[PDB]
């Protein structure tokens, strides 16, 4: 039996800002714009899927 | 391996270890460490010293100092259970992670190397009590039990 | 693998690195800058829990031999430990070393108690499978409680 | 060997159609007449990625 | 073990009606998960109905004094006509802009080698990275250079990323038996 | 003895789920001519035992109730509600999973008392930072948005050359989270040159590295530590 | 080019040298799912807006 | 080994459980040390 | 905010940490462990009658 397990890390960290200062991607934002503003789970499930 | 450049760090990490250091490899890695060092040690100062030359700088500084005292009291790692093998706990607010002494490994430092001595040597701070009621001289106090 | 093969790979991952460690924030925290943003944010919170309900492998009866069940659409699969093939991982044998037994597994949450005093409550039962043969206990709390809406 | 070299995603909305597909859709009869929609599929398939 | 074929639940009661589309919906949950190779439940999990809406469709707010990207995202006018695409998919802030009026926003344009992966969403159950949620390349008109040290190159970070650093770690484990 | 002839029983179930139980197994010994002659009684191990479940038992996270909503800040106009961890998870217990802080849009009672800082004479960058007036038109970007260079005549040729940045110098300017022992967001801009060219050369062959103004000293001596 | 004819001044937005994504045009063509066959073009992956 | 092949699924049955059927007829697996039977669903049923 | 709010201010420690380096040392760390094990049994029995 042999096991090898290995990692290399090249970006020690990235830290994204908190949600106040994050800029949304235009497509994701444009999708949020069309969310039905009511609990129609069919839409939100599409968002969570994508 | 920590610090260096990916090629030479990788190459050095891949040495079987039957031999110890391959001087070519180690020396190249050290050169890359000169090219891309990693933090080894440091002397901290509190971040509240830095808030300066801003609108309401003093109000925000004193609010931040109060918030720091509350935040530390809220997230002091003495609410962690103790790490084994003299591992030291650290708290990411919701989870405690153990940092391992050299000569112990596994995810929470659970298994010793063959050389490891003095097993179950222990000792680390508990956190402070809440403050006492004010004494005769109107001083409060708190204590931590080394427990 | 050859030392040169591995070193060339480890260099090339400098230019095409993947994400390999992460800390996560719920997606609803990003609902922003839109009409009714605050309402949609709440509804997306409620959507995420419903999604997890739809997908928690608690819905899957156990695999043998430590196979991991997971939800794939409307049916489960077993992700078998190496060389332990078949529909439930019933075939073949495990390589390496194991503690054996049957590791216990959580059954799905009950529906919440209805907001008594403004508080919800729910429970789980660790019977899928029950821990057996010295297999380890299921890991986690049996019950939860929370504020209402 | 399974090797993966990129991930692709198409936008979900307001897609720009190809001229040939655009024309071929325009010419579709409003009445249901299977053979023309079949020819559409034969020319361009049934699905997009 | 026996295959078990999936079974649906009954249909749920309808959603409230969408004031924009005027459509209701109802889902049909799985009553029994198919298992051990049993058949998945066939058909769609949902159906739709037309309605008469009780609620109005909320309108967009404008950008006001802010610049309006063609999608309708808004940005500070200081980013307009700037030499950076501060609208991300649209680049309307850089439309109709004289290159003699532009100034070089930064020495460089090259972001870190895969920073876009830091902007993907993530699915915790499946564990797979999903599509682009955050714009990782809004430079905000800053010239935020970092020297990678590793990789021996300069990269331009976005204006808002809290940190991005290139110290390296390696881990190797062998088990011969 | 060829001790494999007296094959092992399978490992006894792990003595405990966690905190290092042990599992063990005897051989299928049969006392026989082969057992007597080949020193098999002497040198075959009758049983073996090993450690198992060495990882420490998991600890699950626990949380308290949310407190009251805070009195609304008139400038942020969000009211904040918080709760505290009663014990952390560790050793692979259930994560706390729920957010520790909630925000709600209020309608505030008070007005904001904020005002902009005029910083007297200092050059106000468009970001609203003020920097020493001499850094206007300095020939380099010190406002970060180049607004000190927004429009200039005879900019000073501050430095003769594009001197190199110090290795990883920004790591010196990241903040640190002492309760977690890990770096966090960037706090000091160790790109800021102060408008001076002061420089340190690591070796006679090395190019001079430009020292950023946040650093009082750098040394390049190699130590083993 | 009917968008670029008669223009008094052209505002070249990308001064830079740009490649297309490799094989990106193939993904713009629809598939017959049943046959897994790529067919005629359905989406225009040379439109950049 | 002859592996199974499905015939075409039968036409849609009437409402009260709209339904189709399949028979593995198109190539019955058993011949020549037959291969695997065909996958299901040997019959399939749906809303009207 | 100018008024005190423990949450909003605590996000400063979450994002940027509690402290900063006044001084320190940068370099690298090498750690290795190797653990070989080997065993050999031989048997050579002869019996004759």
């Amino acid at each position: 039996q042999l096991l090898v397990v290995e990692n290399t890390v090249e970006v020690a960290q990235f830290i994204n800002n908190n949600p106040e200062f994050l800029q949304l991607a235009e497509p994701f934002w444009k999708e949020l714009s069309h969310l039905p503003s009511l609990y129609d789970y069919s839409a939100y499930r599409r968002l969570i899927d994508q | 391996i920590r610090g260096g450049r990916s090629e030479y760090g990788a190459a050095l990490a891949w040495e079987k270890g039957s031999s110890g250091l391959e001087e070519k490899t180690f020396s190249e890695w050290l050169e890359s460490v000169k090219e891309n060092p990693a933090v080894i040690d440091f002397e901290l100062a509190p971040i509240v010293d830095l808030v300066r030359n801003i609108p309401c700088a003093v109000t925000k500084r004193n609010n931040l100092r109060k918030a720091l005292q509350e935040y530390a009291a809220k997230f002091d790692p003495c609410q962690c259970a103790p790490c084994p093998n003299n591992g030291r706990p650290t708290l990411s607010g919701t989870e405690c992670l153990c940092v391992c002494q050299s000569g112990t490994y596994g995810e929470n430092c659970e298994k010793q190397s063959p050389d490891y001595k003095s097993n179950a040597v222990d000792g680390q701070w508990g956190c402070w009590s809440s403050w006492s009621t004010c004494d005769a001289t109107y001083k409060r106090s708190r204590t931590r039990e080394c427990n | 693998g050859n030392k040169r093969r591995y070193s060339a790979w480890a260099e090339s991952v400098t230019n095409l690195p993947q994400v390999i460690k992460q800390k996560l924030t719920p997606l609803y925290e990003l609902v922003k800058e839109v009409p009714c943003a605050s309402v949609k944010k709440l509804y997306l919170k409620w959507a995420l829990e419903e999604y997890l309900d739809e997908f928690d492998p608690c819905h899957c009866r156990p695999c043998q031999n430590g196979g991991l069940a997971t939800v794939e659409g409307t049916h489960c699969l077993c992700h078998c430990k190496p060389y332990t093939f078949g529909a439930a991982c019933e075939q073949g044998v495990l390589v390496g070393n194991q503690a054996g037994g049957v590791d216990g597994g959580w059954s799905c949450w009950s529906s919440w108690s209805p907001c008594v005093q403004g508080k919800k409550t729910r429970s789980r039962e660790c019977n899928n499978p029950p821990p057996s043969g010295g297999g380890r206990s299921c890991v986690g709390e049996t019950t939860e409680s929370t504020q209402c809406e | 060997s399974d090797l993966e070299v990129a991930h692709y995603k198409l936008k979900p909305r307001s897609l720009m159609l190809h001229y040939e597909f655009l024309q071929r859709v325009k010419r579709l009869p409003l009445e249901y007449s299977y053979g023309e929609y079949r020819d559409l599929f034969r020319d361009f398939g049934t699905h997009y990625i | 073990s026996s295959p078990v074929n999936c079974q649906w639940d009954f249909y749920a009661p309808w959603s409230e009606c969408n004031g924009c589309t005027k459509t209701q919906t109802r889902r049909r949950s799985v009553a029994v998960y198919g298992q051990y190779g049993g058949q998945p439940c066939v058909g769609n999990a949902f159906e739709t109905q037309s309605c008469e809406p009780t609620r109005g469709c909320p309108t967009e707010e404008g950008c006001g004094e802010r610049f309006r990207c063609f999608s309708g995202q808004c940005i500070s006018k200081s980013l307009v006509c700037n030499g950076d695409s501060d609208c991300d998919e649209d680049s309307a802030d850089e439309d109709r802009c004289e290159d003699s009026e532009r100034r070089p926003s930064c020495d460089i344009d090259k972001p870190p080698p895969n920073i876009e992966l830091t902007g993907n969403g993530y699915n915790e159950l499946t564990g797979q990275f999903r599509n682009r949620v955050i714009n990782t390349k809004s430079f905000g008109g800053q010239c935020r250079k970092v020297f990678s040290g590793d990789g021996k190159d300069f990269y331009r970070l976005s204006g808002n990323v809290l940190s991005y650093t290139f110290q390296v770690k390696i881990n190797n484990d062998f088990n011969y038996e | 003895c060829f001790c494999d002839h007296y094959a092992w029983t399978q490992w006894t179930s792990c003595s405990k789920t966690c905190n290092s139980g042990t599992q063990s197994r005897h051989r299928q010994i049969v006392v026989d001519k082969y057992y007597q002659e080949n020193f098999c009684e002497q040198i075959c191990s009758k049983q073996e035992t090993r450690e198992c479940n060495w990882q420490r038992c998991p600890i699950n996270c626990l949380l308290g109730d949310f407190g009251p909503w805070s009195d609304c800040d008139p400038c942020i106009e969000k009211q904040s509600k918080v709760r505290s961890v009663l014990r952390p998870s560790q050793f692979g217990g259930q994560p706390c999973t729920a957010p520790l802080v909630a925000f709600q849009p209020c309608i505030p009672s008070k007005l904001c008392k904020i005002e902009e800082a005029d910083c007297k004479n200092k050059f106000r960058c468009d970001s609203g930072r003020c920097i020493a007036r001499k850094l206007e038109c300095n020939g380099e970007n010190d406002c970060g948005d180049n607004s000190d260079e927004r429009d200039c005549g005879r900019t000073k040729a501050v430095c003769t050359r594009k001197y190199n940045p110090i290795p990883s110098v920004q790591l010196m300017g990241n903040g640190f989270h002492f309760l977690a022992g890990e770096p966090r967001g960037e706090v000091l801009d160790n790109s800021f040159t102060g408008g001076i060219c002061k420089t340190v050369k690591s070796s006679r062959t090395s190019n001079p590295y430009r020292v950023p103004a946040n650093l009082e000293n750098v040394g390049f001596e190699v130590q083993t530590a | 080019q009917s968008d670029e004819a008669n223009c008094r001044r052209i505002y070249k937005k990308c001064q830079h040298e740009m490649d297309q994504y490799w094989g990106i045009g193939s993904l713009a063509s629809g598939i017959n799912l049943f046959t897994n066959s790529f067919e005629g073009p359905v989406l225009d992956h040379r439109y950049y807006a | 080994p002859i592996d199974g092949k499905w015939n075409c699924w039968s036409n849609w049955s009437s409402c009260s459980g709209r339904r189709k059927t399949r028979q593995r007829q198109c190539n019955n697996p058993p011949p020549q040390n037959g291969g695997s039977p065909c996958s299901g669903p040997a019959s399939e049923t749906l809303d009207c | 905010p100018l008024e005190y709010n423990s949450a909003l201010y605590s996000r400063i420690f979450d994002d940027f940490g509690t402290h900063y380096f006044t001084s320190g040392s940068l370099g690298g760390v090498y750690d290795l462990l190797y653990q070989f094990s080997s065993e050999e049994l031989k048997n050579s029995g002869l019996t004759e009658e």
